[PDB]
C-alpha cells in the first residue's frame, strides 16, 4: 500500500512530456492531489539536471488563478515527487470533443483565461512551449488550468531559443525549421490554434503526412469557416501569422475589440481591478504598501514621461535636421558584413585576435567567446561573437557584451579595436 | 525520510526481504510493471534483495557486495543530502579555457534587425526618449558607416528595470 | 513643507525613463564633430569620455559651443581655424566632474544642481560605472508635477509671484532686436544666463533668444557669420509654433509652475501691464525656493 506523506496514490492520470502524474488522496481527509514522479535515474544521463532545478525555483514561486500550483517536492534517494493542485474536470481537449465547438460566449473567456496565464509567464520570463488543448486543463467550475511545463525554458536578455519542441500541430514556423526564436512570439503562435480549435473544433494546420504538415504551416494558409464574425477573424490571421515580426502580441490582442468585451478587470496587470486583487512585485521590496503601489501606478500611467510614442505639438528641444554638407540621416547596421566564405572570416577574425592579444574559448565553430583584459583599470572585458547567415551570398558577425572604469565603455572600445583590424 | 524500492523486472508477485524486515517478505503493490514499497530507512547502508515467483532474486543495476560466504545483495546507501532536493541536484550536478585555436551556420533571426536607433518617435515627446527594446536585441553592437575617420558605436544595456541606449562618437 | 520631504524619498532611479538615448564622446574627438553629433542625435549634451585614464571627466553641452565661437572669432571673412582643428581634449586645456548616483535621493539631486550651478547632471551607476541619464530642472519639475496631487498642497501655492519674491528682478540681461549674434554671445559668457529676452526699440518683448537657439548655427551652418543680428538667427522659427511665453505679478505660483511643465520651457519672462519687462523667474529658481 503506496503512501507519500500522508497522501495515498492511485491511478495514473496520465504520463507528461517528462514524469508520470498520477492521483493522490489524502489518508485521513480525502483531499485529492496529482503527484508528478520524476526518476533521479533519468536526470542525470539527459543532463537535465540543471534544467529541472531551474523549473522548480520557478514554479514554486509561480501565483496564479489559471496555473497549476506547485504545493510540494518531496525527495527521495531515487525519485521525486512534486505534490501539486488537483482539477477534476480534465483536459480542455476533451472538452472540445464532448461538445462539437465551444460557444463564443465561452470560448472567449477560457482564451481570456490562458492568454493571462501565457502572459504571468512571460512576465517572468518563462515561456512554455508545449501549449495545446492536452495541457489546459479544467476544474469543477469551467476555468483554465495551464499544466507541464518540461518543455518550457528561460529567457535571457540578448539570448535565443534553439530546441525544436512541441507537437506536430500548435508549433510555430520557426520552430519546425529549427530556427532560431525569442521566445514569446511562439506562445503566442499555439494560442491561435487554440483559439481556432476551440471555435471550429478542428486544426488550422492538418494533414497524415508530416511532411505536408509543416508545408501547411509555413506557408500559413488556413480556411476561415464564414460562421466566425468579420471581428474574430482579424484576431486569428494576426495570431497565426508567419513572419514572426508581423505576428501579434500579448498587447496588440488585449486591445482588440473582440478581446476586450466581457472581459474581467482581474486578470491583467494595469486592469483597473488588479491594482487591489493581487500582490505585485512590490511584496519582495518591502501604510507603507499602499504607498509604493501608488507611486508606480503614478508612473504607469505616464506613458509620455517614461516611453516614447510613435508616428501635435513639437516638442521644445526638437531638432531641425542637418543642413547640407537637408541630408538623408544614415542608417545602423547590426554588427559587421562580409560576402566571403564562413572559413575565411573566422581565419581572418582568429588572427585579428593575434594582434590585439584576445584570450577567448571555442563554443562552436561560429561562436567565439574572447576576453581582453583592461591595462589601465585591470579589469577583464569580455564580449561574446557570433556569426550568423543573411540572404543568399551574405554573412554577418554579430557581437555581444557579458557580464573602476565603464562597461558599457570598455565593450565599444574593445569593438571598435577588433572591427578596425578586420579589412 | 523515505526510501522507494522499485522492481522493474517482471513477475506475478514481488517480495522485499532485508535487515529492515529482519530479512521477511514484505509484499509489495502492482501497478502496471511495477512492484514498489516505500519504507523509512534512517542513514547508512542498508543490505536488501527481492523475491520474484519462487527465486531469491537482486536488482542487476544495483551495487552489490559478498557476504564472504558466495551470498550476493543489493546496496543502497541512504546519505543525509537525499532528501534534500538542491542539495540531491547538487551531488546530481557534481557527478554528473584561454585557448589560442584551432578550428577542426546559423541563420540570422530577424530580431536584431530591427534597430531601435533608425525608427522614429514622433515630434511630440522627448528626443532622449526611445521605445520599450525587446530583450532579445540587448548587449548587441550596431554600427553606422564610417564617414571621415569617425567611426560610431550603439548598444542598448539595462540597468534595473530601465533601458540606456548608448552612442559613442569615435574618431579612428 | 511637504515637497521637501517628498524629493528625500524618492531616488533619482524614479526620474530615468524606460528607454532612452544616450550619446557619449570621446575625448579625443575633434571638437567640431561632436558638435554637429549633438545636432544629428537630437542630443542637447553629451557626457566626456577620457580612454586614457578610462573614466569620464565632464560634460559638452552648448555652452560650450557658445565659448568656442565667442572666444575665437575674428570676421565672416576668416574661417575660425581652431574650431575646425581643436579636439575635445585640446580645447578643455584652453578653458571636476559632478555627477550622482541613481539610488542617491532626489533632493540631492536639485542640491547639486544649484551649488554647482549647472543644468544636467549626469546620474552615474557606481556599480557598473556606466553612465545612464542626464538629469535637468525640466525633468526634475515635471516629476513633482505628477505628485501635486498625490502629496496634500502647501500654503504658500496659492500666494502670488510679488508676495513670495521668487526669481531675478534686478539687472535683467537682455538683447536688441537687431543685436549682432557675437554681441549676444558675449552676455551668454559674462553673465551666465540661460536666456536672453529679444526687445524693440520700445521695450516690449517680441522674441526670446536661449542658448538652445545658438546650435542651429552648428545645425545650418551659420556660425562663421556672427556678425548677423538676433533675429535672423530667430527666422528658422519665426514662422511657425511661437510662442511668446509669460506671466505677470499676481498670478499664482501653481499658475507659474502649470505654465512651465506645459510648454516644457527652463523660464518665464514676468511683463508689466504691457509687454516690458520687469523680471525673469526661471525653473532654478522654482526648484531652489521648493528646498530651502
Ligand atoms: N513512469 C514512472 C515512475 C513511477 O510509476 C514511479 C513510482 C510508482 C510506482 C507505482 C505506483 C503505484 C502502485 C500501486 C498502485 C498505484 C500506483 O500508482 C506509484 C508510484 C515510484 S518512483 C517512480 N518513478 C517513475 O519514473
Ligand atoms: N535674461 C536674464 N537676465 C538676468 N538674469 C537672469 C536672466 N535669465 C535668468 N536669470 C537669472 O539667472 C539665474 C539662473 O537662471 P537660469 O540660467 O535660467 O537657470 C536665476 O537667478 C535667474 O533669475
Ligand atoms: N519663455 C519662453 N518663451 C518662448 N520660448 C521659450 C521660452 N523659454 C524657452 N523657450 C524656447 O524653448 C527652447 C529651449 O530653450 P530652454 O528652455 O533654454 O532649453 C528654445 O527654442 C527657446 O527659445
Amino acid at each position: 500500500r503506496v503512501k507519500i506523506g500522508h497522501y495515498v496514490l492511485g491511478d495514473t492520470l496520465g504520463v507528461g512530456t517528462f514524469g508520470k502524474v498520477k492521483i493522490g488522496e489524502h489518508q485521513l481527509t480525502g483531499h485529492k492531489v496529482a503527484v508528478k514522479i520524476l526518476n533521479r535515474q533519468k536526470i542525470r544521463s539527459l543532463d537535465v539536471v540543471g534544467k529541472i532545478k531551474r523549473e522548480i525555483q520557478n514554479l514554486k514561486l509561480f501565483r496564479h488563478p489559471h496555473i497549476i500550483k506547485l504545493y510540494q517536492v518531496i525527495s527521495t534517494p531515487t525519485d521525486f515527487f512534486m505534490v501539486m493542485e488537483y482539477v477534476s474536470g480534465g483536459e480542455l481537449f476533451d472538452y472540445i470533443c464532448k461538445h462539437g465547438r465551444v460557444e463564443e460566449m465561452e470560448a472567449r473567456r477560457l482564451f481570456q483565461q490562458i492568454l493571462s496565464a501565457v502572459d504571468y509567464c512571460h512576465r517572468h520570463m518563462v515561456v512554455h512551449r508545449d501549449l495545446k488543448p492536452e495541457n489546459v486543463l479544467l476544474d469543477a467550475h469551467m476555468n483554465a488550468k495551464i499544466a507541464d511545463f518540461g518543455l518550457s525554458n528561460m529567457m535571457s536578455d540578448g539570448e535565443f531559443l534553439r530546441t525544436s519542441c512541441g507537437s506536430p500541430n500548435y508549433a510555430a514556423p520557426e520552430v519546425i525549421s529549427g530556427r532560431l526564436y525569442a521566445g514569446p512570439e511562439v506562445d503566442i503562435w499555439s494560442c491561435g490554434v487554440i483559439l481556432y480549435a476551440l471555435l471550429c473544433g478542428t486544426l488550422p494546420f492538418d494533414d497524415e503526412h508530416v511532411p505536408t504538415l509543416f508545408k501547411k504551416i509555413r506557408g500559413g494558409v488556413f480556411y476561415i469557416p464564414e460562421y466566425l464574425n468579420r471581428s474574430v477573424a482579424t484576431l486569428l490571421m494576426h495570431m497565426l501569422q508567419v513572419d514572426p515580426l508581423k505576428r501579434a502580441t500579448i498587447k496588440d490582442i488585449r486591445e482588440h475589440e473582440w478581446f476586450k468585451q466581457d472581459l474581467p478587470s482581474y486578470l491583467f496587470p494595469e486592469d483597473p481591478s488588479y491594482d487591489a486583487n493581487v500582490i505585485d512585485d512590490e511584496a519582495v521590496k518591502e501604510v507603507a504598501y499602499h504607498l509604493i503601489i501608488d507611486n508606480r501606478r503614478i508612473m504607469n500611467q505616464a506613458s509620455e514621461f517614461y516611453l516614447a510614442s510613435s508616428p501635435l505639438k513639437p516638442h521644445p528641444e526638437r531638432m531641425p535636421p542637418l543642413i547640407a554638407d537637408a541630408v538623408k540621416k544614415a542608417k545602423w547596421h547590426l554588427g559587421i558584413r562580409s560576402q566571403s566564405k564562413p572559413y575565411d572570416i573566422m581565419a581572418e577574425v582568429y588572427r585579428a585576435m593575434k594582434q590585439l592579444d584576445f584570450e577567448w574559448k571555442v563554443v562552436n565553430a561560429y561562436h567565439l567567446r574572447v576576453r581582453r583584459k583592461n591595462p589601465v583599470t585591470g579589469n577583464y572585458v569580455k564580449m561574446s561573437l557570433q556569426l550568423y547567415l543573411v540572404d543568399n551570398r551574405s554573412y554577418l558577425l554579430d557581437f555581444k557584451s557579458i557580464d573602476l572604469g565603464s562597461h558599457t565603455m570598455d565593450f565599444f572600445e574593445m569593438c571598435a579595436s577588433l572591427i578596425t583590424t578586420l579589412a | 525520510r523515505p526510501t522507494v524500492f522499485r522492481w522493474t523486472g517482471g513477475g506475478k508477485e514481488v517480495y522485499l526481504s532485508g535487515s529492515f524486515n529482519n530479512w521477511s517478505k514484505l509484499p509489495l503493490t502492482r501497478s502496471h510493471n511495477n512492484f514498489v514499497a516505500i519504507l523509512d530507512l534512517p542513514e547508512g547502508e542498508h543490505q536488501y534483495k527481492f523475491f520474484v515467483d519462487g527465486q531469491w532474486t537482486h536488482d542487476p543495476s544495483e551495487p552489490i557486495v559478498t557476504s564472504q560466504l558466495g551470498t550476493v545483495n543489493n546496496i543502497i546507501q541512504v546519505k543525509k543530502t537525499d532528501f534534500e532536493v538542491f542539495d540531491a541536484l547538487m551531488v546530481d550536478s557534481q557527478k554528473c579555457q584561454e585557448p589560442y585555436v584551432c578550428k577542426p551556420p546559423p541563420i540570422l533571426p530577424p530580431h536584431l534587425l530591427q534597430v531601435i536607433l533608425n525608427k522614429d518617435t514622433g515630434i511630440s515627446c522627448d528626443p532622449a526618449l526611445l521605445p520599450e527594446p525587446n530583450h532579445v536585441m540587448l548587449n548587441h553592437l550596431y554600427a553606422l558607416s564610417i564617414k571621415d575617420g569617425v567611426m560610431v558605436l550603439s548598444a542598448t544595456h539595462r540597468y534595473k528595470k530601465k533601458y540606456v541606449t548608448t552612442l559613442l562618437y569615435k574618431p579612428i | 513643507s511637504v515637497y521637501t520631504s517628498f524629493m528625500k524619498s524618492h531616488r533619482c532611479y524614479d526620474l530615468i525613463p524606460t528607454s532612452s538615448k544616450l550619446v557619449v564622446f570621446d575625448t579625443s574627438l575633434q571638437v567640431k564633430k561632436a558638435f554637429f553629433a549633438l545636432v544629428t542625435n537630437g542630443v542637447r549634451a553629451a557626457p566626456l569620455w577620457d580612454s586614457k585614464k578610462q573614466s569620464f571627466v565632464g560634460m559638452l553641452t552648448i555652452t560650450d559651443f557658445i565659448n568656442i565661437l565667442h572666444r575665437y572669432y575674428k570676421s565672416a571673412l576668416v574661417q575660425i581655424y581652431e574650431l575646425e582643428e581643436h579636439k575635445i581634449e585640446t580645447w578643455r586645456e584652453v578653458y571636476p566632474l559632478v555627477c550622482i548616483s541613481p539610488n542617491a535621493s532626489l533632493f540631492d539631486a536639485v542640491s547639486s544642481l544649484i551649488r554647482n550651478k549647472i543644468h544636467r547632471l549626469p546620474v552615474i551607476d557606481p556599480e557598473s560605472g556606466n553612465t545612464l541619464y542626464i538629469l535637468t530642472h525640466k525633468r526634475i519639475l515635471k516629476f513633482l508635477k505628477l505628485f501635486i496631487t498625490e502629496f496634500p498642497k502647501p500654503e504658500f501655492m496659492s500666494k502670488s509671484l510679488e508676495e513670495l519674491q521668487i526669481g531675478t528682478y534686478a539687472n535683467i540681461a537682455m538683447v536688441r532686436t537687431t543685436t549682432p549674434v557675437y554681441v549676444a554671445l558675449g552676455i551668454f559668457v559674462q553673465h551666465r544666463v540661460s536666456a536672453l529676452p529679444v526687445v524693440d526699440e520700445k521695450g516690449r518683448v517680441v522674441d526670446i533668444y536661449s542658448k538652445f537657439d545658438v546650435i542651429n548655427l552648428a545645425a545650418e551652418k551659420t556660425y562663421n557669420n556672427l556678425d548677423v543680428s538676433v533675429t535672423k538667427a530667430l527666422q528658422h522659427r519665426s514662422h511657425y509654433f511661437e510662442g511668446v511665453l509669460k506671466c505677470y505679478l499676481h498670478e499664482t505660483l501653481e499658475t507659474i509652475i502649470n505654465r512651465l511643465v506645459e510648454a516644457e520651457v527652463h523660464r518665464l519672462v514676468v511683463v508689466d501691464e504691457n509687454d516690458v519687462v520687469k523680471g525673469i523667474v526661471s525653473l532654478s529658481d522654482i526648484l531652489q525656493a521648493l528646498v530651502l
